[PDB]
């Protein structure tokens, strides 16, 4: 099963040691910048604590208790819909950009 | 009952002080508090009597981040050397 | 000095605050200090007792600090003991 | 890049103490090996392999070249 | 200040971040050490040799200052490869004006490095002036004029030594330059950390926090450089240029200084003269094409473990090729250096760019 | 002056015991200082 594997994967990528989910850690480009722009309050502030509660590990050298991991069935792309909608509005820009 | 407790541990005659300024005299303020305070209980017994015992200072810092808020506050001490010190001046 | 001067006469101003130094006071220094005595401590202070009372409390030594705001460029503790001295 | 101008956060307490107040090598040997031994484990199978290979390649390839060079490998 | 002590830096960063200061203090290091030298080198071919035997033998303190020279020339190396290292685990390379400066100063230190070896004019100075320079021999119809006109005549001699301590005292500075300019780039963005996860939420001042970790590493680089030169100054060099130049004998087992030893393995894999240029030039300006090559959604290989392997295994190829430099071209050794050059090009072009992709797939994104 | 101002300018209630007093009743009144922050009462 795929999905054997990406549980395994999702351990072995090990960024829920640090207790972040997969989205606190996509390269930022401006789509992303501009899709975090758009997160209401709650999601930018969780986003923000998360980020930062894994620098300070990162500082030490450190992981969290192993209860605290995010777990890969709870793991939930909060940034999609932002994401997907900004990439969507530029595709339409280039589009009309070559007419 | 914490409340009665707390009142009965600390509001003793000997840890207070009646004041008063004024257009008064001092012998009438007297007899007033002999009047009314007399009753004060002057002894909550040996078990009690509440003495304060000396707070260590820390050096450190404590920020809370609230980039919401129009203005920051700040405030930084060191620590100074208590009422009764002729420092103070 | 002449700042702390003022301040003392103009806060000892009305019954109100009046009555708050003596029970306080009596509370505090077990005893009511009068004006008379504030300007003998006040007259005998000078720049060297400034300046050696100032280095004893501040010079060199831990602060605590508190922050709240848009404190991003508050500095850091480091920075903020290294200015003590 | 300047402090003050960086990002927005909101509603995160930070709690230190003064490097006067503590001290620089707490539990240094009594967590500080653990924790060694810990990274150490996490990443040994990515990056031993690759020079165990080499170890290989590099003890293979010699031998293989003495023996070349001999009347009877 | 704020090029300094209020600079802003990610609170995480790591020893692998100390290279950058380490590289500042190796080009200090050569530039002053350099200087003292040639206070009483003399670049004729019938005194270089000799002058440079004079600073080690009769000027005070010549010795150490040569040593110091030789092997922080080496340490150089060391902390570039190192740099260069952490930037392609960590993504640092997404800073592109950053990063393609770094590749600059990479071939510029690699010509100043291999111009300085010439100036003893001992046997290694000499033949490696013949093969380099003829590189560009292989450029179609000038590269043999470009060779004669880089050396001053038909064959390496007088004219040539003479210009390359000219090219030698002058590139340093130029690198120098060049460097404040790969430093003024990478503060518009401040520097990556090995999370690749933005750290302005989590920035400390550089002073006191990197400064001290800077001094504390730049005392392990001092151990490092003078263990090589008060207990084996000679260690990392070549007793061939102990040897003055002779035109007319070219050592048997000729090689190249240890850090040109990847390169020159990938050069020689290759039984064609364009060919073999190609590859060695290909094998450095490849760095230019990382950024297009990445294709993972996150910037560090921090949390990517196929990435991971498949790094390990480009720098367990580079030590294989650094090896094969240092052995005959003979078997088995002809075969194991062709796989270990075409392994490079094969992790670099397709075997880590695919493992991007995959980890993407398994994370659905 | 020497004392500062019960409460220093710059540029919560939610209880019936905090807001009582907050109520005007009497004319207002502005005041402005070399040494004192200014106020307005009433
Ligand atoms: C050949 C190449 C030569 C090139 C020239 C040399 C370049 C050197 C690179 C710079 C590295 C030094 C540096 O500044 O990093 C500080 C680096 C960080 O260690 P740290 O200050 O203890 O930080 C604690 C960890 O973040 C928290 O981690 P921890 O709790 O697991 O503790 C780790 C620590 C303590 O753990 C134990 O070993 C116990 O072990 C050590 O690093 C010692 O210390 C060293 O590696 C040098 C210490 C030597 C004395
Ligand atoms: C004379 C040679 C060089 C000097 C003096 C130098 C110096 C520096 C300094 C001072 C830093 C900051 C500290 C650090 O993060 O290491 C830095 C960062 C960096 N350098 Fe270099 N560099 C040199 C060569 C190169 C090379 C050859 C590359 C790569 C081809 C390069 C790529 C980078 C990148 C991408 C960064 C950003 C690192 C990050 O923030 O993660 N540098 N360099
Ligand atoms: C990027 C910095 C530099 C590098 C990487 C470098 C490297 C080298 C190398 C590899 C050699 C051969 C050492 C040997 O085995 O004898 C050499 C020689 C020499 N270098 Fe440099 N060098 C640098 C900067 C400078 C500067 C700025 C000067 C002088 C202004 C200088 C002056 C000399 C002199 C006169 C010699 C000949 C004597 C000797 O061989 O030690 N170098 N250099
Ligand atoms: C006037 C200035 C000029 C002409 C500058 C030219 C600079 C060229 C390059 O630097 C950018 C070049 C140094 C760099 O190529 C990328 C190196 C990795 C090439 C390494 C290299 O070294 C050798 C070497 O050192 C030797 O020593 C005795 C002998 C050698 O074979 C017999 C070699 C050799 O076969 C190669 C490929
Ligand atoms: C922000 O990156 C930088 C460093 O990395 C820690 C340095 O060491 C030094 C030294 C400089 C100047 C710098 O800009």
């Amino acid at each position: 099963w795929l999905e054997g594997i990406r549980k395994w994967y999702y351990n072995a990528a090990g960024f829920n040691k640090l207790g972040l989910m997969r989205d606190d850690t996509i390269h930022e480009n401006d789509d992303v910048k501009e899709a975090i722009r758009r997160l209401p309050e709650n999601l930018y502030d969780d986003r923000v604590f998360r980020i930062k509660r894994a620098l300070d590990l990162s500082m030490r050298q450190q992981i969290l208790p192993k209860e605290q991991w995010t777990k890969y069935e709870e793991d939930k792309s909060y940034l999609e819909p932002y994401l997907k909608e900004v990439i969507r509005e530029r595709k339409e820009r280039e589009e009309w950009a070559k007419k | 009952a914490d409340l009665t407790e707390y009142l009965s541990r600390h509001y003793k005659a000997p840890r207070m002080v009646l004041a008063a300024a004024g257009g008064l005299e001092h012998r009438q303020l007297l007899d007033l508090a002999q009047k009314h305070f007399s009753g004060l209980s002057g002894t909550y017994d040996e078990d009690a009597v509440p003495t304060l015992s000396p707070c260590r200072f820390t050096g450190s810092q404590i920020c809370h981040r609230e980039d919401g808020l129009p203005l920051a506050h700040v405030a930084i001490a060191v620590e100074g050397p208590g009422w009764a010190h002729p420092d103070n001046v | 000095k002449n700042l702390l001067r003022n301040a003392l006469v103009s806060h000892l101003d009305g019954t109100t605050p009046v009555c708050e130094d003596i029970g306080r006071s009596l509370l505090t220094y077990g005893r009511r200090i009068p004006l008379a005595e504030w300007e003998s401590r006040i007259a005998e202070v000078d720049a060297r007792v400034v300046r050696e009372v100032c280095s004893k409390y501040f010079y060199d030594q831990c602060p605590a600090v508190a922050g709240f705001g848009p404190i991003e460029q508050l500095p850091d503790y480091n920075r903020i003991r290294s200015g003590m001295f | 890049r300047q402090f003050g101008h960086l990002t927005r956060v909101r509603h995160v307490i930070t709690y230190s103490l003064s490097p006067f107040e503590q001290r620089a090598f707490p539990h240094y040997f009594s967590k500080g090996i653990p924790n060694v031994l810990r990274r150490t484990r996490a990443c040994i199978l990515r990056v031993a392999p690759p020079f165990v290979a080499f170890y290989l390649v590099y003890t293979w390839g010699t031998q293989e070249f003495e023996k070349s060079k001999r009347k009877n490998p | 200040n704020n090029a300094f002590i209020d600079l802003p830096a990610p609170s995480n960063i790591s020893s692998w971040w100390n290279f950058g200061s380490l590289l500042g203090i190796c080009l200090i290091l050569q530039i002053l050490t350099g200087l003292f030298l040639a206070m009483h080198y003399t670049s004729d071919t019938t005194t270089a040799f000799s002058s440079v035997t004079h600073i080690c033998r009769d000027v005070n303190y010549g010795w150490i200052i040569r040593y110091m020279h030789a092997n922080g020339a080496s340490m150089f190396f060391i902390c570039l490869y190192m740099h260069v290292g952490r930037g392609l685990y960590y993504g640092s390379y997404t800073f592109l004006e950053t990063w393609n400066i770094g590749v600059i100063l990479l071939l510029t230190v690699m010509a100043t490095a291999f111009m300085g070896y010439v100036l003893p004019w001992g046997q290694m100075s000499f033949w490696g002036a013949t093969v380099i320079t003829n590189l560009l021999s292989a450029i179609p119809y000038i590269g043999t004029n470009l060779v004669e006109w880089i050396w001053g005549g038909f064959s390496v001699d007088k004219a040539t030594l003479t210009r390359f301590f000219a090219f030698h005292f002058i590139l340093p500075f130029i690198i120098m330059a060049i460097a404040m300019v790969h430093l003024l780039f990478l503060h518009e963005t401040g520097s990556n950390n090995p999370t690749g996860i933005s750290s302005d939420v989590d920035k400390i001042p550089f002073h006191p926090y990197y400064t001290i970790k800077d001094i504390l590493g730049a005392l392990l680089l001092i151990l490092a450089l003078m263990l090589l030169v008060l207990f084996a100054p000679d260690l990392l060099g070549d007793p061939d240029n102990y040897t003055p130049a002779n035109p007319l004998n070219t050592p048997p087992h000729i090689k190249p200084e240890w850090y040109f030893l990847f390169a020159y393995a990938i050069l020689r894999s290759i039984p064609n003269k364009l060919g073999g240029v190609l590859a060695l030039a290909f094998s450095i300006l490849i760095l230019a094409l990382i950024p297009l090559l990445h294709t993972s959604k996150q910037r560090s290989m921090m949390f990517r473990p196929l990435s991971q392997c498949l790094f390990w295994a480009l720098v367990a190829d580079l030590l294989t090729l650094t090896w094969i430099g240092g052995q005959p071209v003979e078997h088995p050794y002809i075969t194991i250096g062709q796989l270990a050059s075409v392994l490079y090009f094969l992790l670099i072009l397709v075997l880590m760019p695919t493992a991007g992709t995959i980890e993407n797939k398994l994370l659905k994104w | 002056a020497a004392v500062p101002a019960t409460s220093e300018s710059p540029v919560s209630v939610l209880c019936r015991e905090s807001l009582r007093g907050q109520a005007a009743g009497r004319p207002l009144v502005a005041s402005v200082s070399l040494n004192v922050p200014a106020s307005v009462r009433y």
